[PDB]
């Protein structure tokens, strides 16, 4: 997936 | 907002 934390990497 | 490389933001 591309979702857990509001800042984040790149998908 | 995902969970590789290159920041999203700064």
């Amino acid at each position: 997936v591309c979702i857990g934390t509001p800042i984040s990497f790149y998908c | 907002g995902g969970a590789g490389h290159v920041p999203e933001y700064f």
